[PDB]
This record gives C-alpha cells, structure tokens and sequence, in this order.
C-alpha cells in the first residue's frame, strides 16, 4: 500500500462514517478495511491513468 | 491530380510540429490537502522543466 | 479511488436511501458501501470511455 493514501482514506471514512453513530473499535475496524479496498482500486487506477496518459 | 496530391502534401507538411510540451493530471477535482500528482512531459533536449504557480 | 466523486456518491446514496427510514449507522455503512462499488464500477466507465473516445 501507499502510506499517506491510506491515512488520507482512514481520516475521510472516519469522518463519512461519524462516530457518533458508532462503536470506536467497529469504526476503526470498517474505515480500515475501506481503505484497503480503496489501496486495492487504486493500484488499478494508477494502472488505467498510465494507460491513458 | 498529381498537382492536387502535391497540394494536399505540402498542406499537410505545415502542421507537422516539432518540439511539443505536454502536461497531465489525474483528479482534476481535489481535496484541501489531496496531492493529485501533476505529470509533466517535455520533447527537449535537455531542460528544467519545472513547475509555476 | 477517487475522493469527490465518493463524496458525491456518498451524498447521494444517503438522499436516495433517505434517513427517516433508516438507522444512522447501518445507512452510513450501505452508503459507504454502495459508493464503493460504484467506484469499482466507474473505473471500468473511465476505461470503456477512454475506449470510444
């Protein structure tokens, strides 16, 4: 993964999923697996970006 | 005919560049801190190609 | 993926699945996902328009 992307992605579903409406552990839990599942698409972008550039 | 072709080629060999810069972007939208990495493309010789806000 | 088009997505998952028939939590959580998935999917749009174009 990309380090600063990833906390970047960890910080904005944080803060798409509010905490008030959530358990911390629960919270930290899906922002994190979020955020690896965006890491995983954006290799891909990455990829389609060099292709289109 | 041939006077028509010579015509067409010698209207065709004005837009032949040569020496073209050429910039890219992925995320033309952006966050307040979201890098989106510019890509700079320079056909120089040699260059600084440098970026100018 | 791309952070304004998934906060635009996100918005308007939570104005199509509206909160009045929701809980907070679990509407946050389908949101989060369905933008998800249509990150996944609008990569595979950028592609195939890139394609016709």
């Amino acid at each position: 993964m990309d380090t600063t992307r990833f906390i970047r992605n960890f910080i904005l579903f944080k803060d798409a999923l509010q905490k008030q409406n959530f358990n911390n552990k629960d919270l930290n839990t899906t922002s994190m697996q979020a955020a690896l599942q965006s890491e995983q698409l954006a290799l891909s972008e990455e990829s389609q970006y060099l292709q289109s550039e | 005919i041939l006077n028509s072709l010579s015509k067409e080629l010698e209207k065709l060999n004005q837009q032949s560049e040569v020496n073209s810069i050429q910039i890219f972007s992925d995320k033309l939208e952006v966050l307040k801190d979201a890098p989106a990495r510019l890509w700079g493309f320079s056909t120089l010789s040699n260059a600084k190609e440098g970026f100018y806000n």
